[PDB]
């Protein structure tokens, strides 16, 4: 579903910025 | 902060990487076979 | 170069390859949108 | 708002961005 | 060791980069075929 | 290159990032 995968990226894509600070 | 902390640090934002590298694979196949 | 200019290097490898990541997700996104 | 041309030349420079770092 | 780490993270980002462009060449044939 | 040959590109570079983070 693309309501799932744009859930996914936007959780991913944070957690990423969390990681680059 | 140190030099392990950071490289720590990078092998976690590959990692990060990797899982959004794959779900814009997945996207992208999905269009094709919708396109195609 | 030594371990911490490369560890430098790879940081700004890193960013640079989100911001690409970044910019393939409005191009999925941009398809996706005008496909359905 | 940013055309598909625009986020062409924005591919292109970050990844030679990239290969400038690496190589 | 870090310098084994350090070697290791350079070839995935290398590999990563490869992968890129291939989704990158994914997106712009389908911006081509639909425009 | 067809769909074909970048399904399996991707899936090469996939497992070889993988191995890699091993």
């Amino acid at each position: 579903t693309w309501e799932e995968w744009e859930k996914k990226i936007e959780e991913y894509t944070k957690k990423i910025e969390e990681i680059l600070k | 902060s140190g030099i392990v902390q950071q490289q720590n640090n990078l092998l976690r934002a590959i990692k990060a990487q990797q899982h959004l590298l794959q779900r814009t694979v997945w996207g992208i196949k999905q269009l094709q076979a919708r396109i195609l």
